[PDB]
């Protein structure tokens, strides 16, 4: 058994967060990995001695003492640690040759957005005349843009956007519709 | 370091395929998974020695073999009922120790050839709004349309494709939510200085590369037949 | 390759009383490596249908083997046990007291 | 039984 | 008393002639309960004692499946260990395994082992306190080092301290009937007429279990050390033991040499005499 916890966990930056891993039986060697959906996972540590702590940069990984259970600490987290964080781990008692898999914890680090300049734009196609889309750009953190009640209307979630050279960072969602009535003033209520 | 070839595989049901796992580690064992959409990982079939191997949570369907240290090859076979899914490889120095990962291979099943279409792709022009109100301005892209969503979206400024203020959606949008094998959709942004957007020699271009049938695959209906393809959008700056 | 010669020794089950059906065993531990023939014989004749144990070894890492055979001792019939093996100048025979 | 996991020399 | 499975592997090429044999054996105490042969038809692990079949179908499976990634392991390190002494084709070498544990009376944890040898020589081993490694020579530290980063040995330890230690409980207390029983050595003298004026005096001890014995001879005062000999402990066949002990003495003096047989099958020990 590997449960890890919490399922989610929302830290605006530079606070600390620490997650969790346990096992109702016993470790002969954890690891700890970051996965993008669509990607490998990528493995961050391995720990195997009971009580042991390791570092790596800004994180903290510490092992119980009973090998039973796990921690990952972000000291001074940043919102390039988002995402789905992983443990894996091979179960002494259980005399096999696999490793185990947790469900994965996902953290969002909200980026400190700030001047927010909340609006929304309509956009025209570079082809023709009446196709546009709307654009809800740079909101701040603690906005969320709910999906469409309406199934007419296409509405995309939130992407954090980076021009690194004007170490500018800002959020946008897109919406559209194949009405041309349809309206981007009102698009996002919701 | 550990390879999955190809990327992206497509198939209709009843087609037995092979996906490849090959890696240079030096590693003695090998893992299959399967990962359906925000779902976790599932042990298919694992090998802990060459000319060894054995059944992991889900093998059902699935066949593999280990004749060579460096390949373990995973096939997916008609009786698999669920095929379509994340497939990734992984290996340990030794079994049940830390595993590395590779990239993974996305496999899509239809049950039927017809549902396939490219994507369409419209660069929508920054608004003259933003421009003023915030002395940036935003591209967005738009791809539809498109089955399967295998689909690589990038941008191109001046003939070189930039990373920079882009922001990609991480998952596409059904277009039609009620059946299995329905039409995609997928945005992107790409956002500049005003300045930059208003120099008319300036040459933006939206670039959805599409994963789709070969050139000798059977297409018995009358539309152009939707090959693996690049289908792009532009647009200059404007003054 | 460092060789240990086999130890031998010839015996039976049970203690032999003539005309009692007994076993006649052949122990040979103490070597290695572990390729081995060796031959039960009966004035000078090979028994057919010897039958050992499954090899194994002791805390050395030398092998060790128990053949054996099924049989009935008579007062004037000869019993042996014959070995070859790579430390072996040619096969050697151990014969069977039935006092040993 | 014997050890479920292998390893090579 | 104290109790102990081992489990033994025998790896060896034949060069040119298919690929290595493979042959291993279990046993609990000194008795054998399983084997597996790679050359027998059969290609599983088999029952070897009687009480063993008490396990299921599953059990049968698995062990056939673990011992089948035994077999290929110790192939490939057939190959690997004739690299690391530059070694030829046409050379027969061997592996050599073994690993078990043993427990105590109150049958609880006391040991374990898992060491390994080529050729007939020790390679590595790991020690008593099951974190660490004894390499014998260089090479053998090329697989202290790979087995140290992969952390072999704390799994090793979960297997030794844990589920060997839970197999063999069990196996105990299923076979208690054979297992857990003590056999008497059934002991009587023997006197021969070695060089006239001399005698022999072998002291028997037969069908006792376990193996463990001491064979003492003595004067009217103490041991006799000179002039004797003692036999390798050999099996009956039957899964009990026997062993002899001879001396050779001056005539008329042999009535007065008492032998002396000890093990856990008697209550006191027993005295012999001609």
């Amino acid at each position: 058994l590997l449960e890890q916890s919490p399922q989610f966990l929302s830290i605006q930056e530079g606070e600390n967060l620490t997650v969790y891993c346990n096992s109702s039986s016993v470790f002969s060697s954890l690891q700890w990995y970051r996965q993008e959906p669509g990607e490998g996972p990528v493995l961050l540590v391995t720990v195997v001695t009971g009580g042991e702590v390791k570092k790596l940069k800004r994180l903290t990984f510490q092992f119980g003492d009973a090998r039973k259970d796990s921690s990952l600490h972000i000291t001074a987290a940043q919102p390039g640690d988002t995402g789905l964080y992983l443990c894996a781990g091979a179960i002494g008692p259980s005399n096999t040759g696999k490793l185990i898999f947790g469900k994965g914890t996902k953290l969002s680090v909200k980026p400190n957005i700030q001047n927010p300049d909340p609006a929304v734009y309509q956009l025209r196609d570079s082809k023709s005349s009446d196709k546009s889309v709307c654009l809800f750009t740079d909101f701040d953190s603690q906005t969320n843009v709910s999906q469409s009640k309406d199934s007419d209307v296409y509405i995309t979630d939130k992407c954090v956007l980076d021009m690194r050279s004007m170490d500018f960072k800002s959020n946008s969602a897109v919406a559209w519709s194949n009405k041309s009535d349809f309206a981007c003033a009102n698009a996002f209520n919701n | 370091g550990i390879t999955q070839s190809p990327k992206y595989l497509f198939r209709k049901e009843g087609q037995n395929v092979t996906l490849s796992c090959e890696q240079n580690l030096n590693h003695d064992a090998m893992y299959w998974y399967r990962q359906d959409p925000g779902q976790g990982l599932r042990l298919i079939y694992y090998s802990q020695i060459v000319n060894d191997f054995q059944k992991g949570d889900i093998a059902e369907g699935y066949s593999v073999s280990r004749e060579k240290k460096e390949s373990f090859p995973l096939t997916v076979t008609s009786a698999q009922a669920n095929p379509t899914a994340f497939y990734l490889c992984a290996s340990s120095i030794r079994s049940s120790y830390e595993q590395y990962f590779g990239p993974g291979t996305r496999l899509t099943v239809t049950e039927d050839l017809k549902n396939v279409f490219p994507p369409e792709v419209a660069v929508f022009e920054p608004s003259e709004a933003e421009i003023s109100h915030t002395q940036k301005a935003t591209l967005v892209c738009l791809a539809t349309g498109f089955y399967p969503d295998h689909v690589e979206l990038s941008w191109w400024v001046n003939g070189k494709e930039v990373h920079s203020g882009v922001c990609t959606d991480p998952q596409p949008l059904k277009e039609q939510p009620a059946l299995n094998d329905s039409r995609y959709s997928l945005s992107s942004r790409l956002r500049v200085s005003a300045t930059f957007w208003q120099n008319p020699r300036n040459h933006f271009r939206c670039q959805v590369q599409f994963y789709g049938l070969s050139e000798n695959d059977e297409w018995t209906q009358d539309r152009a037949k939707p090959v693996t393809q690049i289908v792009s959008a532009e647009a200059w700056g404007r003054a | 390759m460092i060789q240990r010669t086999p130890k031998i020794q010839v015996y039976s089950r049970h203690p032999a009383e003539n005309g009692k059906s007994n076993f006649l065993n052949c122990y040979v531990s103490g070597f290695h490596p572990s390729d081995i023939e060796v031959d039960l014989l009966k004035n000078g004749e090979r028994i057919e249908k010897v039958e050992h144990s499954d090899l194994s070894f002791s805390k050395d890492w030398s092998f060790y083997l128990l053949y054996y055979t099924e049989f009935t001792p008579t007062e004037k019939d000869e019993y042996a046990c014959r070995v070859n093996h790579v430390t072996l100048s040619q096969p050697k025979i151990v014969k069977w007291d039935r006092d040993m | 039984g014997i050890l479920g996991f292998v390893f090579t020399l | 008393g104290s109790h102990s499975m081992r489990y033994f592997f025998t790896s060896v090429s034949r060069p040119g002639r298919g690929e290595p044999r493979f042959i291993a054996v279990g046993y609990v105490d000194d008795t054998q309960f399983v084997r597996f042969d790679s050359d027998a038809a059969s290609q599983r692990m088999e029952p070897r004692a009687p009480w063993i079949e008490q396990e299921g179908p599953e059990y049968w499976d698995g062990e056939t499946r673990k011992v089948k990634a035994h077999s290929q392991t110790h192939r490939v390190d057939l190959g690997t260990l004739r690299g690391y002494y530059n070694q030829s084709e046409a050379g027969s070498h061997t592996v050599q395994r073994m690993y078990g544990c043993d427990v105590g009376s109150d049958w609880r944890f006391l040991r374990g082992y898992h060491q390994y040898a080529y050729d007939g020589k020790d390679y590595i081993a790991l020690k008593e306190d099951l974190r660490s490694w004894t390499a014998a020579d260089m090479a053998a530290q090329t697989t202290k080092h790979k087995w140290e980063a992969a952390h072999v040995a704390e799994q090793l330890r979960a297997y030794l301290e844990g589920t060997c230690v839970e197999w063999l409980r069990r196996y105990l207390e299923n076979g208690k009937e054979t297992l857990q029983r003590t056999d008497a050595p059934k002991t009587h003298m023997t006197h021969h007429a070695v060089s006239d004026h001399e005698a022999t005096l072998r002291c028997w001890a037969l069908s006792f279990y376990p193996a463990e014995i001491t064979l003492t001879w003595q004067r009217d005062g103490e041991d006799q050390t000179q002039d004797t000999e003692l036999v390798e402990t050999r099996p009956a066949g039957d899964g009990t033991f026997q062993k002899w002990a001879a001396v050779v003495v001056p005539s008329g003096q042999e009535q007065r040499y008492t032998c002396h047989v000890q093990h856990e099958g008697l209550p006191k020990p027993l005295t012999l005499r001609w």
